[PDB]
Order: C-alpha cells, then sequence, then structure tokens
C-alpha cells in the first residue's frame, strides 16, 4: 500500500534536534515478536534497515495485552515544527442539501499507507534488541500525521472532483462520507470507481460488502439521505444518586434543551448546593421527582428534520422564554425545520430586553453565515415603533438586518421612559452620596425645594454604592412624577441606559421604583461647585 | 532579482485565523486566485506552512467586480523598518485617489519571506478544507511593497512631476495622492493625463481640504433662562474651562444659590451676562500652542449624536485636539448605524493621510461582535487602520452637541 505521492518537507523546530534515547534490553521473547513484525513490515516497504550513521533512537515495544508494537515519539514531537491546524469546525446536519445516496468508505490504516520526508525520515531510528530501522511512512501518533494525511488525501481527490462535480466528498477523521444525486446502480458504480482511484495511489478501502450502513449518526443525529433525527435518549431510573449521577442529568437534559421545549432542570440543579463529594447521596426531592417526571414523557416524542433547499428563502423567528432567555427556529417551509435551539440567560451589570435581543439576532447571524454562508429573515416580538425609540436615545452602535414584526406575547418593550425636559408642578430633589477609602464609611441623602430632606449613615459602602443609594431614596419617598438632580455621572450612565435587568439588589429596587412612577426626569450637576441645592447636600453627607 | 527582507528581532510569522465569509465573497475569491495561479502569482502551499493571516473582498466604487482584500495589520507590524511627506498636499486645493495596487505583481519576492504571507480561502458549513496559497511577487497592503518599489515609482513618476512642477504626489501604502489648485475640469483632466502616463508602463473622488478645521464650540442662545437651563450651561461651560483655563461661572452659579423648582425661570443679572459675553468671546477660536509631535502616536475618539451624526477629535495629548469635526448623510442607506461608522472611520483616516501621512488609532462606540460581524460588508480602503472598542460617557456627547 506504498503511494507514489510525494512527500511533505519536514523539519525541527529552530535550535532543537533529533531524539537519542537509549533502547531497553528486554527479553527475546519479544523480539522474535519484532524481528518477523519488522521482516514483513520492510519487505512490505513501510521500515528499511540501517546502521552506522544515525545516531538517533527512539525506545520501541511489543506488546501483549488483543492476546496475539508500540513505538513511542513522544520526545520527537516536541522537536517537530508545528503544523497548520486540522479543520476543527465541522459540518452541522442542518447545512447539508439531500441526496438520492450516501455512502462511507472507510480509510482504515491510512497512515501507514503514506511516505514520510525521506530527509526527516532519519529521526525515526529505532533499533531491535540483541537490527536498525528507519520509518518511511507516517508514524502511528506522530505530531505531524494527521495534518500532513489529510492533505495528501485532499490532492489525491482534486481529479476525481473535478470530473464528477455532480459528486460530493467529506474529509473526516479515517472517514469518507459520499453521496450524490445518481441512480442507485450508476451511484454504487462510481464508488467502485473511488476505490480503485485510491487503490491507485496506495490506498486501499473495504468493498460493497464490509462496509457501514445508513443512517449514520453524527454528533447526536442519525442521518439518512433524504432527512434526519434525534434518538430519543433515556433517562435511567434508581434509588441511589450520587452527585455525579444528578450532574449528568442536567447535563443530558441541557443539550437536549436546544431540540426540545418545556425541559427544565432547576430543582434538579438546587439539588447540589452544599454537596461535599461527586460520590455523595442527595436524596432526591419531591419537585426534583416531579420535574424528572415530565421531562421523560416530553423526551418520548420523536423529532424528524429536512436538509437545506439553496433555491428557498431562510427565516429565523425569536421568542422571549422569560428573563435572560429566548427561544429561536429556523426553516424554509412553514413548520418544516431546519435546526433549531436556545440561549440561556445572559446575565450582566445592567441590560433590558432590546440589548439582549439584538445580541440573539447577532449570535444568530454569526451562525447562520457559517452554515449557509448566508443570513435569513428575521421575525420578531418587537414593535417596528420600540426599536426606532431605542435606536436613537442609544448611544452605542446598534443594527438589526432586515426583520419584520410578529405579533406573539410575550412581546419585547421598554418598561419605562425618561422625560426629555423637566416637569412642571413635580417636587426637585437634590441628592447626594459620600463615602471614604479608608474606612468605608459612607453617607447618602436629599434635600428638596418642599422643605423636607434625609440623610442616612451606611457601612462597608463606597462612592457608587452610596451616590446610588441618595437616588433610591428620593424615588422612594416621593410623588409619581419628580425633578432628581445627581452630581454623579456614573449614576447617570446606568440609568440613562434604561435598564431593566441587573445583578444588583439595589439597582433593581431603582428598576422596580422606576417602573412605577408616572414621570420622572433625571438631571446632572459638576460636583463640589458652588450650584445651589448641591452645596446644601453636600454638606449634609459629610464626616 | 529579489532584495532579501526580514521580521524584526525575534518575531515569527502571523498565525490569525480566517473569519467565514458570505458565500457571494467565497465564490469571488475562488475565481480571482485561480487567475492569479495560472499567472504564477501565487501557488497553493503545503501544511508545513504553519502562518496565516485574513482575507475578504469587497465592492469598490461601483463596478459590479469584487477586489481581493488581506488584513496584513498584523504582519506589518513584525516586518523590519526601511518618503518625507509633502507639506504642500494638505495647503491644496483638491486631492484626488488613485489605486495603484497592481504596480508591485510586476516585481518578484524574497523567497525567504513568502512563508510568511499565507493565507487561507474558507470553504461553506465545513465540508471543504480551506484552500491555502502564499504571495510570490509583491503583495497589495504590505508594508515592505511600497519601500521595496519606490526606486521604479520615482523613476515612473519622473516626467509629469517635471511636466506639472506645482501639483503634489504623495503616496501611501497602495494609494497615490496627487494634488493641483486647477479648474475643477481641467483638474479633472490633467488626472486623466496621468491616468494614461501612468498605464504606459502599466497600471489603472475629489477631496478639498482646505476646509478642514477644528470647529469652534458654541452656547445657547435663549429667550428666558430656567434653573434646569442655568445648571446645564455650567455644566458645560465647566467641562470647556478645561481647555481654556480663563473661562468662568461664578456669576451664574450665584443664580442658583437656594433650593429651587427646576422650572423656576430666573432673571439674569448683569454680572453674569457679563461673564457669558466673556466666556463667548474666549470660545471663538482653537487653544493656543497646539503642535503635531512626530515621535507619539495620533488618536481618533468618535461620538454618536444620533439622526445620523457623528463627532470626532484627533489628538495626540488629551484636551489639546489637532483637529475635531463632524460627519453626518448624504443620500444613502437611510438607518444603519454600522454603514455609517465605518464610513466615518475611512474618511478620518484619509485626512490623518493627508495632513501628517499616517493612520489614528481608532476607539469606536460600539461593540465587538456587532463591528465585527458587518463592517467588511461596507469597506472600501487598500488600507487598515487599527482600533479598540469603548462605553462613551455621558457629558463627553452633550459637550460636542
Ligand atoms: C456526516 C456527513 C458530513 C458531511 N456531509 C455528509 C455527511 N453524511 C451524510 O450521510 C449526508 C447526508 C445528507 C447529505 N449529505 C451528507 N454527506 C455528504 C457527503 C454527501
Amino acid at each position: 500500500p506504498i503511494s507514489p505521492i510525494e512527500t511533505v518537507p519536514v523539519k525541527l523546530k529552530p535550535g532543537m534536534d533529533g531524539p537519542k534515547v537509549k533502547q531497553w534490553p528486554l527479553t527475546e521473547e519479544k523480539i522474535k515478536a519484532l524481528v518477523e513484525i519488522c521482516t514483513e513490515l520492510e519487505k512490505e516497504g513501510k521500515i528499511s534497515k540501517i546502521g552506522p550513521e544515525n545516531p538517533y533512537n527512539t525506545p520501541v515495544f511489543a506488546i501483549k495485552k488483543s492476546t496475539k508494537k508500540l513505538v513511542d515519539f513522544r520526545e520527537l514531537n516536541k522537536r517537530t515544527q508545528d503544523f497548520w491546524e486540522v479543520q476543527l469546525g465541522i459540518p452541522h446536519p442542518a447545512g447539508l442539501k439531500k441526496k438520492k445516496s450516501v455512502t462511507v468508505l472507510d480509510v482504515g490504516d491510512a497512515y501507514f499507507s503514506v511516505p514520510l520526508d525521506e530527509d526527516f525520515r532519519k529521526y525515526t531510528a529505532f533499533t531491535i534488541p540483541s537490527i536498525r530501522y528507519q520509518y518511511n511512512v507516517l508514524p502511528q501518533g506522530w505530531k505531524g500525521s494527521p495534518a500532513i494525511f489529510q492533505s495528501s488525501m485532499t490532492k489525491i481527490l482534486e481529479p476525481f472532483r473535478k470530473q464528477n462535480p455532480d459528486i460530493v466528498i467529506y474529509q473526516y477523521m479515517d472517514d469518507l462520507y459520499v453521496g450524490s444525486d445518481l441512480e442507485i446502480g450508476q451511484h454504487r458504480t462510481k464508488i467502485e470507481e473511488l476505490r480503485q482511484h485510491l487503490l491507485r495511489w496506495g490506498l486501499y478501502t473495504p468493498d460493497k460488502k464490509h462496509q457501514k450502513e445508513p443512517p449514520f449518526l453524527w454528533m447526536g443525529y442519525e442521518l439518512h439521505p433524504d432527512k434526519w433525527t434525534v434518538q430519543p435518549i433515556v433517562l435511567p431510573e434508581k434509588d441511589s444518586w450520587t452527585v455525579n449521577d444528578i450532574q449528568k442529568l442536567v447535563g443530558k437534559l441541557n443539550w437536549a434543551s436546544q431540540i426540545y421545549p418545556g425541559i427544565k432542570v432547576r430543582q434538579l440543579c438546587k439539588l447540589l448546593r452544599g454537596t461535599k463529594a461527586l460520590t455523595e447521596v442527595i436524596p432526591l426531592t419531591e419537585e426534583a421527582e416531579l420535574e424528572l417526571a415530565e421531562n421523560r414523557e416530553i423526551l418520548k416524542e420523536p423529532v424528524h428534520g429536512v436538509y437545506y433547499d439553496p433555491s428557498k428563502d431562510l427565516i429565523a423567528e425569536i421568542q422571549k422564554q422569560g428573563q435572560g432567555q429566548w427561544t429561536y427556529q429556523i426553516y424554509q417551509e412553514p413548520f418544516k425545520n431546519l435546526k433549531t435551539g436556545k440561549y440561556a440567560r445572559m446575565r450582566g451589570a445592567h441590560t433590558n430586553d432590546v440589548k439582549q435581543l439584538t445580541e440573539a439576532v447577532q449570535k444568530i447571524t454569526t451562525e447562520s453565515i457559517v452554515i449557509w454562508g448566508k443570513t435569513p429573515k428575521f421575525k420578531l416580538p418587537i414593535q417596528k415603533e420600540t426599536w426606532e425609540t431605542w435606536w436613537t436615545e442609544y448611544w452605542q452602535a446598534t443594527w438589526i438586518p432586515e426583520w419584520e414584526f410578529v405579533n406573539t406575547p410575550p412581546l419585547v418593550k421598554l418598561w419605562y421612559q425618561l422625560e426629555k425636559e423637566p416637569i412642571v408642578g413635580a417636587e426637585t430633589f437634590y441628592v447626594d452620596g459620600a463615602a471614604n477609602r479608608e474606612t468605608k464609611l459612607g453617607k447618602a441623602g436629599y434635600v428638596t425645594n418642599r422643605g423636607r430632606q434625609k440623610v442616612v449613615t451606611l457601612t462597608d459602602t463606597t462612592n457608587q454604592k452610596t451616590e446610588l443609594q441618595a437616588i433610591y431614596l428620593a424615588l422612594q419617598d416621593s410623588g409619581l412624577e419628580v425633578n432628581i438632580v445627581t452630581d454623579s455621572q456614573y449614576a447617570l450612565g446606568i440609568i440613562q441606559a434604561q435598564p431593566d435587568q441587573s445583578e444588583s439588589e439595589l439597582v433593581n429596587q431603582i428598576i422596580e421604583q422606576l417602573i412605577k412612577k408616572e414621570k420622572v426626569y433625571l438631571a446632572w450637576v459638576p460636583a463640589h461647585k458652588g450650584i445651589g441645592g448641591n452645596e446644601q447636600v453636600d454638606k449634609l453627607v459629610s464626616a | 532579482e529579489t532584495v532579501p527582507v526580514k521580521l524584526k528581532p525575534g518575531m515569527d510569522g502571523p498565525k490569525v485565523k480566517q473569519w467565514p465569509l458570505t458565500e457571494e465573497k467565497i465564490k469571488a475569491l475562488v475565481e480571482i486566485c485561480t487567475e492569479l495561479e495560472k499567472e504564477g502569482k501565487i501557488s497553493k502551499i503545503g501544511p508545513e506552512n504553519p502562518y496565516n493571516t485574513p482575507v475578504f473582498a469587497i465592492k469598490k466604487k461601483d463596478s459590479t467586480k469584487w477586489r481581493k482584500l488581506v488584513d496584513f495589520r498584523e504582519l506589518n507590524k513584525r516586518t523590519q523598518d526601511f518618503i518625507p511627506h509633502p507639506a504642500g498636499l494638505k495647503k491644496k486645493k483638491s486631492v484626488t485617489v488613485l489605486d495603484v495596487g497592481d504596480a508591485y505583481f510586476s516585481v518578484p519576492l524574497d523567497e525567504d519571506f513568502r512563508k510568511y504571507t499565507a493565507f487561507t480561502i474558507p470553504s461553506i458549513n465545513n465540508e471543504t478544507p480551506g484552500i491555502r496559497y502564499q504571495y510570490n511577487v509583491l503583495p497589495q497592503g504590505w508594508k515592505g511593497s511600497p519601500a521595496i518599489f519606490q526606486s521604479s515609482m520615482t523613476k515612473i513618476l519622473e516626467p509629469f512631476r517635471k511636466q506639472n512642477p506645482d501639483i503634489v504626489i504623495y503616496q501611501y501604502m497602495d494609494d497615490l495622492y496627487v494634488g493641483s489648485d486647477l479648474e475643477i475640469g481641467q483638474h479633472r483632466t490633467k488626472i486623466e493625463e496621468l491616468r494614461q502616463h501612468l498605464l504606459r508602463w502599466g497600471l489603472y473622488y475629489e477631496l478639498h481640504p482646505d476646509k478642514w478645521t477644528v470647529q469652534p464650540i458654541v452656547l445657547p442662545e435663549k429667550d428666558s433662562w430656567t434653573v434646569n437651563d442655568i445648571q446645564k450651561l455650567v455644566g458645560k461651560l465647566n467641562w470647556a474651562s478645561q481647555i481654556y483655563p480663563g473661562i468662568k461661572v461664578r456669576q451664574l452659579c450665584k443664580l442658583l444659590r437656594g433650593t429651587k423648582a427646576l422650572t423656576e425661570v430666573i432673571p439674569l443679572t448683569e454680572e453674569a451676562e457679563l461673564e457669558l459675553a466673556e466666556n463667548r468671546e474666549i470660545l471663538k477660536e482653537p487653544v493656543h500652542g497646539v503642535y503635531y509631535d512626530p515621535s507619539k502616536d495620533l488618536i481618533a475618539e468618535i461620538q454618536k449624536q444620533g439622526q445620523g451624526q457623528w463627532t470626532y477629535q484627533i489628538y495626540q495629548e488629551p484636551f489639546k485636539n489637532l483637529k475635531t469635526g463632524k460627519y453626518a448623510r448624504m443620500r444613502g442607506a437611510h438607518t444603519n448605524d454600522v454603514k455609517q461608522l465605518t464610513e466615518a472611520v475611512q474618511k478620518i483616516t484619509t485626512e490623518s493621510i493627508v495632513i501628517w501621512g499616517k493612520t489614528p488609532k481608532f476607539k469606536l462606540p460600539i461593540q465587538k461582535e456587532t463591528w465585527e460581524t458587518w463592517w467588511t460588508e461596507y469597506w472600501q480602503a487598500t488600507w487598515i487602520p487599527e482600533w479598540e472598542f469603548v462605553n462613551t460617557p455621558p457629558l463627553v456627547k452633550l459637550w460636542y452637541q
């Protein structure tokens, strides 16, 4: 199975140098195993004898237990130059186009069939304990074998690809999936042309008798040449459940959330709190028994999908499934999905549904460009008016590809709006907050044009925390309308940004007050200046 | 022959990675790339070449033709070092820009440096391994190119310069900058004249420098002022005080002493009126003593004002702007912040070339994912600047509005 394929030039990292590792003096029991092995090997072409000139050497072994050799090239690896990354991204079902037929050739010992850079060839020396040999083909587990093989493979297919453009090949690992639209006899015939072709260059593949049959499993899916399916998975039942046990369940259920709806893992997840060991056994609660059940049913329903049709539009629709959470599906024919997924509640310092929705869209657009090299038409649960309103009031640059409204509650909206101008007849609060940086002691509070005022001492606080506090107070103690003037450009920013979701207790308490009011106008002024009002609170929140 | 070239001490070749491109953009790169192979400009490479730089395709001014574009920003920084920018150009009256990337194809590239230029064409859905190639001649976008080919450049420009000794020609990477003072008719032609002279060796948008300044800050003019009104003015004024330190606000603050209603209209004393007048008069001109330091980097910051507006400022040292301005709209895509921001970036880079002949380090008010997903869909220059993303303050904008 020697190849007539030109070799790829190799070199060791600069400065580095070939291995010169000693050779074990193991028993002649294994020797005779090697002597033979290597001989046929030798006369097979794979290796060749040597002697005086190769001062390099790597430990070689003979193994019994397979009850009927393993060279270790680790040291040669951390010596070899780096090669170009091997395709790391791979095909996803929803990206393929339907076929009449699909076969998968198994490039077996593909590796050992490929020549090794005659030059670099020496460093692969090893001696059989009392014959010196050299490798001549890509060795198992050596740095460059994967990369190099894939390429060589790519070449050998070039002509054939040019001549049979209606044929489609996918190289992966030690596999060649070939599908087409020809007739079942014609298809069978073509495949045999490939075999011979490959056979031509020293790469043997089994025949139609010794093959593998459809469908084929690919990262969760079962693939037919006409459609695909998702094997209904199983959730074992029992009394004993280690933490480890529970973690795994969560994992499986989690991946299925993508494909199946109403999947939940909360109560089942709230079961790892406190755990002291992976071997620990948490008594399955009730809600965690009830939930584990609902999921089992839902998982019994089969799921069928279709492939891609280049002559049709792509279309994605998104849904607000609770705070921070979103669901989407992509199709070309109403009801007939290509792919669907879910995005877990991104949780930040402060955002809103409009901002969140924007990212989901972006992620989906990135995804799409990679599957199809296109971007779908969006259908969204947001008003066109809401979008124009946010677009103008927001500082960051923002955008959404062509889309159209799809009334389908819950819609995504803005939970409150700030006044563009102050309010006539509304109270006016001037708020401040100060905190020491060496003791972290602080004071918050306000004064108004209606005589009233309040202050408040704090502990373990900071400048931005107290500053936000002053505002909460004011919001808290007042009518349905209000004018608020603060000197913290920090707190202005957060709010100016009309946030509706956050991890801070305080920000939320504020967001809540804000949602309540009838009219709110937030205003800013330089700190510590003469500016009346501000110099009152300024004095009260100091000590 | 080929003049040898090397990476700076210690540096190794780029290993950036390929972004995925749309279908339309892949097909085009294949056509384009095959041809260049036939002509021996580029050659398919082996897996033993570990390097890599990203590429993509753009449309130009208006053709249906695409242009290959390679982002050598990185390779350029690692390439060794090797004309004295014409002060004239800026003070000119009309500069037209021409693309000369071609000339580089007629020159061999020292084969030892070639590997470093490797790049990869992607495949949809990863069904196909990418297609790898490395340059055999001088590649567009690279720093070394314009250098290595100058000896020849002047040589060809030799005559036209002599002929017209009052027109300035400055080169930047793949671009040629030509500036005159002629009527915008016999200007447009003198260019073409060159287009042909230039086409005898072998190659193939009117700017207006005289109006690029440091636009002045203004203040509101009011019928009657209210507390809100005054507060706001004090805010902005205070800011500006940093640039013009003689700006005052003691009299305007005095008007607010108390704890009054926000809408309560207040009368201006004769003192406040003065303060205003003076302050207005101090802002009628840019600040004193602001000079370009060439041992420092140009920086460009941009704010979004809304309604299609964007303001910017090119500076080297905080608060001492070398230039400021605003970019808006003219009949195009009615609403696409991304498109606009890209265009804006290009307009600014251009000036930084005309004037100082180098690119500015951008600060973009946007999010990485948004920017990286779409900017290529609207780019148009042979060059690409450096940039970072940020969270714009509130004042900053209010101030420049
Ligand atoms: C696993 C895999 C990866 C990429 N493409 C394919 C396959 N396998 C198939 O069974 C298949 C099914 C439908 C369409 N293309 C397919 N093929 C293509 C080769 C005909």
